[PDB]
């Protein structure tokens, strides 16, 4: 139980490590996400003279 | 128009070598760049430029 | 050419409310992300600063 | 927990380049339509005004 | 009327629609955590499988 | 090292409660984060495009 | 009509299928990021099984 | 006047300068609360969470 | 002529840490509220309101 | 399981490098961008005598 108690520990808390890696993986491609956001703003450029 | 206020940057500390053990109890940061929402920050004000 | 340069002064009075709209949409998007996501990235840290 | 991130940023970085690379390819499409009116609509405001 | 119409409301649509284009990749960066949730759990619980 | 791992137990129970609303915050979060693309793609287009 | 205008909004709608497209395909490559911890994995779990 | 739907016709191609000068501004402030959230603000967080 | 420093220094200190081995530290995690922020991303979306 | 956090933590320093060089690329989209809408704006000072 020295094993099992703190690998019961270790278990979940490897299980949150990678999900907060993963949350930071997904959050560095989700500047990605919001970097084709920027590219339609950057698209829009565009147009003709208005009245 | 200078940068870094004061000289400051972040300057090397290291101590005398504690070896205490830490159970490392995590706060986890869900906030790891929430970054999305400063984004959308500057979307919740590119909505008021588009009004505007 | 009244008539005309009274386009011509829509196209100048919509610049000034292109400008109007504008001038709050930067300043919307320069806040948004220090309102909304300016109190869920506060509790974001607020746990990491608990889970220490 | 190393190769599943790092490969997660390998592949979203390579696609967030292009991401931004294809806003920018919808920008310069846009830009080329765009021209296409322009040299035609405010290209008979031409006769008036002109093109590019 | 000086002013043409519905001109302004097109160019309005196209930059709310180039801006809806932005809606759905900040939506789509949230699929990206997801699918990064769907890794980060499934490294966590072979990771917990192999230190069982 | 078992009585500090079965109180280790306890703290991830303690934890995995702490790091439920820090998921909780963190799905406030996206709620805001979808706000502000929201936001972004109005203030980027009203000012009538190129011209 | 006097220049065609829509032309851009057409773009934005290409230009949105072609950011979604990509992420779509991000998507794929984080479950094939999660398939590659799960073989990583079990091959330090069969590694493991070999001691125990 | 026929020199002032001119300097207006003039203006309103500045002002398509200030459009995506504002545009472009908007995506400048957008494109640093992207880098400052997505990557930086959110890997540097959970990037502690995951040491504790 | 506003000359004026905006800018004060946040002023850090760390004094070197001695041997931390007394082990009373009890954790506290008592964040974030910020409720001004969520103030603040409600005079965004009034801001909006106004602009609207 | 000092290689996993460690490794973890040059994956994120890694990711960052990335993301960084995105919000790179969002600045060098925007000098390219206000360089295009320059080529369009000898057209578009073309376009009714104007926009230089």
């Amino acid at each position: 139980d020295v094993d099992n108690a703190s690998l019961a520990r270790l278990d979940l808390e490897r299980k949150v490590e990678s999900l907060q890696e993963e949350i930071a993986f997904l959050k560095k491609l989700h500047e990605e996400e919001i970097q084709e956001l920027q590219a339609q703003i950057q698209e829009q450029h565009v147009q003709i003279d208005v009245d | 128009y200078a940068s870094s206020p004061g000289g400051v940057y972040a300057t090397r500390s290291s101590a005398v070598r504690l070896r205490s053990s830490v159970p490392g109890v995590r706060l986890l940061q869900d906030s790891v760049d929430f970054s999305l929402a400063d984004a959308i920050n500057t979307e919740f004000k590119n909505t008021r430029t588009n009004e505007k | 050419v009244e008539l005309q340069e009274l386009n011509d002064r829509f196209a100048n009075y919509i610049d000034k409310v292109r400008f109007l709209e504008q001038q709050n949409k930067i300043l919307l998007a320069e806040l948004e992300q220090l309102k909304g996501q300016g109190k869920s990235r506060l509790g974001d840290l607020y746990e990491e600063e608990m889970r220490e | 927990r190393l190769q599943d991130e790092i490969q997660n940023m390998k592949e979203e970085m390579a696609r967030h380049l292009r991401e931004y690379q294809d806003l920018l390819n919808v920008k310069m499409a846009l830009d080329i339509e765009i021209a296409t009116y322009r040299k035609l609509l405010e290209g008979e405001e031409s006769r008036i005004s002109l093109p590019l | 009327v000086s002013k043409p119409d519905l001109t302004a409301a097109l160019r309005d649509v196209r930059q709310q629609y180039e801006s809806v284009a932005a809606k759905n990749l900040q939506e789509a960066e949230e699929w990206y955590k997801s699918k990064f949730a769907d890794l980060s759990e499934a490294a966590n619980r072979n990771n917990d499988a192999l230190r069982q």
